[PDB]
């Protein structure tokens, strides 16, 4: 699909 | 992503075309989000050669989710006798997570690449260890 990555912790 | 015949033409200037085509098909038939691309590769010393790379994403499991992690694998014209040069390619919405396998430029470092030897080592085996290593420690994170 589209590139994706886990969200960085804030 | 491209036909066997077009792949053969892309690697027309390669020293071992049948071997490079076969190992590449063995990956892109399973990993449909990787596509062969002919582009100018710049060596660390600033010289350059037109090389085939695989550009796209590989599926990586992490905490019960599956990410499409963007990579680029460059094949030298001596493939398969020298390892590919491999990068994580963050999008504008991503940042690289550095560690023992990934530097701040996104270059990948693995025992698989250091110990590379045809025919024990191949492109599919490299993708498989990349998926295991990135599932342990994802090499890119998106915006918080
Ligand atoms: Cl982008
Ligand atoms: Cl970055
Ligand atoms: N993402
Ligand atoms: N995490
Ligand atoms: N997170
Ligand atoms: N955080
Ligand atoms: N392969
Ligand atoms: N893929
Ligand atoms: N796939
Ligand atoms: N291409
Ligand atoms: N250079
Ligand atoms: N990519
Ligand atoms: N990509
Ligand atoms: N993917
Ligand atoms: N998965
Ligand atoms: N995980
Ligand atoms: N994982
Ligand atoms: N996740
Ligand atoms: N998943
Ligand atoms: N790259
Ligand atoms: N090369
Ligand atoms: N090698
Ligand atoms: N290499
Ligand atoms: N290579
Ligand atoms: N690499
Ligand atoms: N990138
Ligand atoms: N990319
Ligand atoms: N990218
Ligand atoms: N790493
Ligand atoms: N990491
Ligand atoms: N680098
Ligand atoms: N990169
Ligand atoms: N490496
Ligand atoms: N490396
Ligand atoms: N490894
Ligand atoms: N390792
Ligand atoms: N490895
Ligand atoms: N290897
Ligand atoms: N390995
Ligand atoms: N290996
Ligand atoms: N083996
Ligand atoms: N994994
Ligand atoms: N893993
Ligand atoms: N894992
Ligand atoms: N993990
Ligand atoms: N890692
Ligand atoms: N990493
Ligand atoms: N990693
Ligand atoms: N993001
Ligand atoms: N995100
Ligand atoms: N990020
Ligand atoms: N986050």
């Amino acid at each position: 699909t589209s590139p994706s990555a886990p969200p960085l912790p804030p | 992503a491209v036909s066997e015949s077009q792949l053969k033409k892309m690697v027309s200037k390669y020293k071992y075309r049948d071997l490079t085509v076969r190992e590449t098909v063995n990956v892109i038939t399973l990993y449909k989000d990787l596509k062969p691309v002919l582009d100018s590769y710049v060596f660390n010393d600033g010289s350059s050669r037109e090389l085939m790379n695989l550009t796209g994403t590989i599926p990586v499991p992490y905490r019960g989710n599956t990410y499409n992690i963007p990579i680029c694998l460059w094949l030298l014209d001596t493939y398969p006798y020298n390892p590919p040069i491999c990068f994580v390619k963050p999008t504008s919405s991503m940042t690289i997570k550095t560690g023992k396998h990934v530097d701040a430029n996104g270059k990948i470092y693995l025992p698989y690449l250091h110990e590379w030897k045809h025919p024990q080592s191949d492109l599919l085996g490299l993708i498989q260890v990349m998926i295991v290593v990135f599932g342990d420690e994802p090499p890119v994170f998106s915006r918080p």
